[PDB]
């Protein structure tokens, strides 16, 4: 039966009049309808790695050559905890995008979210 | 370069003329920018008279592909501003608008460029006429019989 | 081209049902002066910053002049300035009075006295006993005081009595009950003008004037009928006096409901269609909950109404180009104003708290309500400019004292309804006086085009002289 | 704990043959198994402004050259009800892609019966 | 009145150092936690129609020039019925990409168990 | 070429003109229309001067076919452009417009274009007149004397 | 030469329009310096006609590098006020303004000295015919033969 | 030249006496508001949606203060708000008047109080 | 209408569409206008209907 679908985790992050990546830009996310810029405003960020250890780094996100968030040169998934408003600026420094208010839930974890939820 | 497709070549040539670019806060509809690029393919093959004009590199989508935007135009480094700036000048009117005395004196300069190595290269002179005797100064020649010029 | 831009107050479309409604300025004042090829700018409205920390919720005020301090009702206690004074029992607004020797609370339907001496007393009718009247005392709506006299109404019957000289914890001796009686119903709530006491029932709002008489039983008061105003009000609570006279919210009795103000004999209406389709989303309940204040500072005649999603500021003083309404708003998602119960005491404003037992001082260079930045949003109005492809936005801002470099969202709709891309642009910088917060390059209008300008920040917004060259 | 992924707004349409963005696309959202080109199964589709205020527009949704939704040629934030079915066609009017169930199309299936036979 | 942003369900496979499709890309599903080229470490694979008809097909998933996945040279969706790791190589045979455990959880065992322990 | 019907002709016409494209909000007026596709093809046939004129490949449209609307054009894509500028600068007084100097000066450069290659065709030398002798350089073989063969 | 780079030269331009500089109050904006860049790395390639046209050792930005700007331009410290002339002038219309006169001006005096150099390398004289003999008071040449010229 | 139609109140000729009058708008209310070049607009009348089911046609309202309530005569009935509270005879418009304990209507000659009682 | 009393042809044209907040009601070619004109403008809906800004080119 039909119980995982297998999919691309990894996002992309293009420019917004055309279709090719954000060549080494950088993502600020914050509080929701707010300047994600501000550090005042950053809300913290977590890479979860492979094993779940939601290792906490600084908050300007560096984009790969080819959409993607790097770390050290390695691709990672970037989680955080909260609903968010999201800045992406492009290598120069122009503003690429902003986003008021986006929240996607996590996909994943979902036997932690079970043996959290429901009672035995 | 950072102009890699027609729609590339058309945002471009809109940011010239003042319409929209990556700064402005109106845009402009995909449908106009569709519109837009079939005018540059419009202009684009009346140029290329079928191999017979301005001879530039640049290539012709076809319908299967659906896309027309998002093909790589093809075209060399040195032409895309004369492309870009010539299809501002001709998708001014669509705006109601009238490309600057700028713009204009730079589309004609571009295109005179573009032109240029395919009017040197086509420079080239006539054979003999058929009538031409090749001289008695041809040694091989007027000893093997070839004593007038083939022409054609 | 160059064009100015107004700001004061924008236009647009409302969806549900595209109508054209007015975009007023969200926590910014219009202050009306010649700056500079502008005559006006907008000033966001003064910060809060804790002063005291009380009971509960704030549920009423008054500046009793009698002992010159400001009296509050907070939770269940009666607060003189910061020392609490006495208890006060139930959970809604108060009705509040005072005179020479006491400081009166209508709530319950009780009269309940603060005597400066520390006794408390309730009004009640003469012990059997005497031989002086006795009255019908029922629940006690709205209080007032005029001439060392109580005047209250009782709950929904047209009477209102008023107390003794000699002992104001009961009412007068013979002659205490009075009627409007030229109306159905209504004595919703009670007031005095000048020396008029004003009973605003439904419908009508009658004043009565003293009689003069000295002989014992006859009437006290008089209605003067030369003066009514053939109009009602909401709530309790949906009236204030503004600048000479009463301006109230009127009643679904006359039909629909507005903000109006008294004249002579009759009501000038001050609200506009927006406030009034504002006003009418609401129900009779939701309206009848309405509180309605005054404030004044810098020349500014703000007439401040509370509403259960809304809180409303009309200005008096920049009203030249008709009435300008402004929205007043806590956090950054439309939620309700959060301060309540302005009074000037000393050198400051104090102000209450809807939502916590605490108190605010309303400080002038912050913008911040308790440390928690505010939004302020300046709608442009819509414009008809077909093909006109406008550059160089360029907005005057007053900078320098600033803890932050803030940002400023500038955005620009097609529809009147829905807003476009976002370009955050420096509009403030700490100690620096000379900024020219500009944007060079906007799209080409094809039909229609407004700007939304948007603010976050916790330090003063000053804005003046909007301008685009449209070419 | 951290349970939403910074995931990329606004997303990416693409071509089904090549890897080129769908312009000037058409986008349908219509009910749970269904062909949403009928305007009978098509379902309301509304706009997240920044003030919050959710707006209902016409459902052709239009694509622009970046892959992306735009409204009037500005990326707007697009929300639907939970379950819809998607059809994507292209600007000359080819069938690009059809989505039954966008529900169906999670990384993980168990989820949506262990939530719902189990007891809360 | 919305709960959900659209997005396109689809996969879209794109290398990790450049923004290119894979195309002509490979696809190797195997067990969790290990190397799924190798055919031991292997396990079957299923395609879901629309309707919801499962067909078993060959381990090696081909990508197209647009970075989809596709059978028959038709775009697809490829589900499994426990949880697996993910090999993506490009058409020259060098790894692109390796998630050693798509759900940090196997949903197979984890169906029973949740069976067994939790209550109804 | 995205233009393929004389629908699409007519469109990019009036998206020139200004009078109905998306860049201006305006749609086709379904009479705007067939007056536009009255004037393409009139403009056609007096240019097609029954094969002696310019030669563009342009389809007629026939009686028995119903709708003229919607046919294929039948031109090629060096043509388009042409052909559409100048039923822009044609139908402009339709509206009391007046065609800009950017579309004029288009139209003039594609009409030019369009008969370049149909005049270097039709470029051809007469034969030699009916007095001539071939010469005893071509006679001395064959005793021609009066004939030049017509080859080319 | 205290302009080193591209962001020099964008920013000596923008000076130059009025746009943005200290003399006004008034910061360089990040999204026009994007498009500044790419004009003038268009505006270079069409000038440097891929080694025919004007040599200026203008270094071209590759894919690899990230970002266009902060790279050396690397030409000489005498064509850095044509250069950033004439990007003045090709940008100046992206905002709907003019150059003024001088700037005008100080451009076309800026490429006829960038292009002086080269004309003067190219202005060389063709060899001899190969139809020319050396003449007899050549004596070595024609001792060993050197009747003619060997020319080509 | 673009001249500015008013929509406001428009002119005609009655072809009976060939009189000039004025079109009034139907259904159309004007709203005056600078909303762009105009300096007003004209909406259309809102529609009524059904909300209760009475007796018969409508023959009086009024709002009665002391009830703070709606009273309506429709048809041989009379309505305090929705309910039923009396019934009137008659068959054309009625009087309508409220006091302090009674609504009194004036019908057929006679003055008719029903009492709040 | 010539004459204030009898009109003319009738035309048909889209001034509202559900869930499109920009519209542009227009229609490009009028008549020549012999003496006078009037024009009817009417619309049969069951939405609310707002116009405002008639105008029109004389030439």
């Amino acid at each position: 039966t039909a119980n995982v679908v297998v999919s691309n985790p990894r996002p992309i992050f293009t420019e917004s009049r055309s279709f090719k990546a954000v060549a080494n830009g950088k993502i600020y996310i914050g509080q929701i309808d707010t300047d994600p810029v501000n550090p005042a405003n950053q809300i913290p960020v977590y890479i979860e790695n492979e094993d779940g250890s939601h290792v906490q780094i600084t908050q300007p996100l560096i984009i790969n050559a080819a959409g993607k968030i790097v770390y050290n040169g390695q691709l990672v998934k970037i989680v955080t905890v909260q609903g968010h408003s999201m800045a992406i600026y492009d290598a120069n420094g122009s503003q690429v995008d902003y986003i008021a208010n986006v929240l996607k839930y996590d996909p994943d974890q979902y036997s932690i979210e079970a043996d959290k939820k429901f009672k035995y | 370069m950072q102009i890699k497709t027609k729609g590339d070549l058309v945002r471009a040539a809109l940011r010239k003329l003042g319409v929209a670019s990556d700064a402005t806060l109106t845009d402009v509809e995909p449908q106009s920018m569709q519109d837009a690029v079939d005018d540059l393919e419009a202009m684009m093959a009346e140029w290329y008279q079928d191999g017979k004009g301005i001879i530039t590199g640049y290539v012709f989508s076809d319908d299967e592909n659906p896309p027309a935007e998002g093909d790589d135009h093809g075209l060399r480094s040195s032409a895309v501003s004369a492309v870009f700036h010539n299809l501002a000048c001709r998708i001014a009117p669509d705006y109601a608008l009238e490309a600057t005395a700028k713009i204009i004196a730079t589309a004609k300069y571009g295109k005179e460029l573009l032109y240029k190595q395919t009017a040197i290269s086509r420079a080239k002179r006539a054979p003999y006429p058929s009538r031409m005797p090749t001289g008695s100064g041809n040694s091989f020649a007027n000893l093997n019989e070839w004593h007038y010029f083939p022409g054609e | 081209p160059i064009q100015q831009l107004p700001m004061m107050k924008g236009m647009g479309k409302d969806f549900k049902n595209a109508d054209y409604i007015d975009y007023l300025p969200v926590n910014m004042l219009a202050t009306p002066k010649e700056i500079l090829n502008s005559s006006g700018y907008l000033r966001s409205f003064p910060g809060i910053t804790k002063r005291y920390d009380m009971n509960g919720v704030s549920r009423g005020v008054e500046y009793n002049t009698a002992q010159n301090a400001v009296y509050r009702v907070c939770g269940g206690k009666l607060y003189k300035g910061e020392s609490e004074v006495g208890d006060v029992a139930g959970s809604g607004r108060v009705s509040m009075a005072h005179g020479r020797t006491s400081q009166a609370v209508g709530v319950n339907g009780q009269l309940v006295e603060y005597r400066y001496d520390g006794t408390v007393k309730t009004v009640s009718n003469w012990p059997a006993d005497s031989g002086f009247t006795q009255y019908e005392l029922g629940s006690v709506r709205d209080i007032t005081r005029l001439r060392g006299r109580y005047a209250w109404s009782k709950d929904g019957t047209d009477s209102w009595f008023i107390t003794d000289l000699e002992d104001e914890s009961h009412p007068d001796r013979y002659s205490a009950q009075y009627r409007a009686e030229s109306q159905p119903d209504g004595i919703i709530g009670i007031g005095t003008w000048r020396d008029f006491i004003v009973c605003f029932g439904s419908s009508t709002i009658e004043y009565f004037s003293l009689t003069g008489a000295t002989t014992a039983g006859a009437a006290l008061y008089v209605a003067q009928p030369s003066l009514m105003v053939q109009k009602g009000i909401a709530g309790t609570y949906c009236k204030t006096p503004f600048a000479d006279s009463y301006a109230f919210i009127s009643h679904p009795a006359t039909g629909a409901p507005s903000v109006y103000i008294i004249g002579s004999g009759q009501a000038s209406p001050i609200a506009t269609a927006s406030i009034e389709k504002i006003i009418r989303s609401y129900t009779a309940e939701e309206m009848a909950t309405g509180v309605m204040e005054t404030l004044r500072f810098d020349s500014h005649e703000l007439l401040i109404i509370h509403l259960p999603r809304h809180v409303l500021v009309y200005d008096a003083s920049s009203s030249q180009n008709g009435p300008q309404w402004c929205v007043l708003k806590t956090g950054l998602y439309d939620d309700v104003y959060r301060g309540v119960d302005f009074m000037y005491e000393g050198n400051q404003i104090t102000c209450g708290d809807k939502s916590e037992a605490v108190v605010g001082q309303l400080q002038f260079d912050i913008s911040s309500q308790y440390d928690k930045q505010q939004e302020h949003l300046l709608f442009t109005p819509l414009f008809k400019a077909d093909n006109a492809r406008c550059f160089d936005l360029e907005v005057e801002s007053s900078t320098g004292v600033a803890q932050y470099a803030d940002r400023l969202f500038l955005s620009a709709t097609t529809d009147g309804i829905n807003y476009g891309r976002e370009q955050m642009i420096e509009q403030n910088e700490p100690f620096v006086y000379d900024k020219r917060v500009l944007w060079k390059r906007v799209g080409r209008i094809r039909r229609l085009i407004g700007f939304k300008l948007r603010v976050i920040t916790k330090s003063p917004v000053t804005l003046s002289g909007c301008q685009i060259r449209l070419e």
